[PDB]
């Protein structure tokens, strides 16, 4: 089966950079390569075929190249809705093998994440536990710290943080950290506090509530 | 315009076996070769292999020829993918495409398919309320296997939408939060609900988020 090879498997860019993807293959498969673009969460969409050949709706930006073994990918200017894994793939001999995929990430300015604290449902109070949750929305670079406050003093618990990917709008990232108590420990304490240390904050932001307020 | 959709993705047993189902819509599926793609969570894309339009000829990638057996309904304008004796490698999104010109012009959102000896988990749904921008959102706690969607309001909110990646909890199984910016003004005069839906499980909630 016909390896193909991308390089590099991995960049970050800014808006308006020109960036180039290179594909390789084990073999000569003439002018038989695609290219796909994988954006978040999505579906891998057909980008250029036959080498060059842009497909039906692609902006004018996206352009490819080569012959034989060698092939490029190139963005003329980077646009934030470029953010994706790009991935290469043989059509020449079966079976079609792809590449192992190019991740593109931008970078952008720094912004600071916008703050959200949600105290446990009365609904999930009902079944034993309480999962409190702090929300960090919309912020740039990733590199964040959240500190849970239990009555102004640091607590321990079990906190779990997701991240989402960058957006394809504003390259940002959102992030949430959720503390999960059981009930009985959820009602030995009354301010539940979240302080958040990022880069765009000056110095750090807590976000509050009274348990029962 | 052309759509696929793939159905039946779910919780299989190492040595288990489960069909896969593409529905499409758009096109003459008759006219058309038909193929499915996997892509393991956080992995590359393989090719698993292609039916022509009369069934005559059907190709696989050969690593996985015991894994899989590709069959259509041209009457149905469904594409099927069988899977045989899974293994843990196996665990995959499974993406059906329609290949045209040697390209894959148009693919399917995909199915996830995870080989495991665990047992299926529907979801708990709790409202994240509020108290000039406001948050709210759901929290969709301990499920097994992934994934769950969430929308907005049956898919008219798309704006401010965040929708976390799981954790696996201590437990062994998945949570997420689903989380929406709104006007705070809007707080008192918008109805919000999200959206649950976890296929595995067959479980649909809808939760009114109030604050
Ligand atoms: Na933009």
């Amino acid at each position: 089966d016909i390896q193909m090879t991308q390089s590099p498997s991995s960049l970050s860019a800014s808006v308006g950079d020109r960036v180039t993807i290179t594909c390789r293959a084990s073999q000569d498969i003439n002018n038989y390569l695609n290219w796909y673009q994988q954006k978040p969460g999505k579906a891998p969409k057909l980008l250029i075929y036959y080498t060059s050949r842009l497909h039906s709706g692609v902006p004018s930006r996206f352009s490819g190249s080569g012959s034989g073994t060698d092939f490029t990918f190139t963005i003329s200017s980077l646009q934030p809705e470029d953010i994706a894994t790009y991935y290469c793939q043989q059509g020449s001999t079966l079976p079609f093998t792809f590449g192992q995929g190019t991740k593109l990430e931008i970078k952008r300015t720094v912004a600071a994440p916008s703050v959200f604290i949600f105290p446990p449902s009365d609904e999930q109070l009902k079944s034993g536990t309480a999962s409190v949750v702090c929300l960090l929305n919309n912020f740039y670079p990733r590199e964040a710290k959240v500190q849970w406050k239990v009555d102004n003093a640091l607590q321990s618990g079990n906190s779990q943080e997701s991240v989402t990917e960058q957006d394809s709008k504003d390259s940002t990232y959102s992030l949430s950290s959720t503390l999960t108590l059981s009930k009985a420990d959820y009602e030995k304490h009354k301010v539940y506090a979240c302080e958040v240390t990022h880069q765009g904050l000056s110095s750090p932001v807590t976000k509050s509530f009274n348990r029962g307020e | 315009e052309v759509q696929l959709v793939e159905s039946g993705g779910g919780l299989v047993q190492p040595g288990g076996s489960l069909r896969l189902s593409c529905a499409t819509s758009g096109f003459d599926f008759s006219r058309y070769w038909m193929s499915w793609v996997r892509q393991a969570p956080g992995k590359g894309l393989v090719w698993i292999g292609e039916v022509n339009p009369d069934s005559t000829s059907i190709n696989y990638t050969p690593s996985l020829k015991d894994q899989f057996t590709i069959s259509r309904d041209n009457a149905k304008n469904t594409l099927y993918l069988q899977m045989n004796s899974l293994r843990a490698e196996d665990t995959a999104v499974y993406y059906c495409t329609r290949p045209n010109y040697y390209a894959m012009d148009y693919w399917g959102q995909g199915t996830l398919v995870t080989v495991s000896s665990a047992s299926t988990k529907g979801p708990s749904v709790f409202p994240l309320a509020p108290s000039g921008t406001a948050a709210l959102g759901c929290l969709v706690k301990d499920y097994f296997p992934e994934p769950v969607t969430v929308s907005w309001n049956s898919g008219a909110l798309t704006s401010g939408v965040h929708t976390f990646p799981a954790v696996l909890q201590s437990s062994g199984l998945y949570s997420l939060s689903s989380v929406v910016t709104v006007p705070s003004s809007s707080l008192g005069t918008q109805t919000y609900i999200c959206n649950v839906n976890h296929k595995p499980s067959n479980t649909k909630v809808d939760k009114r988020v109030e604050p």
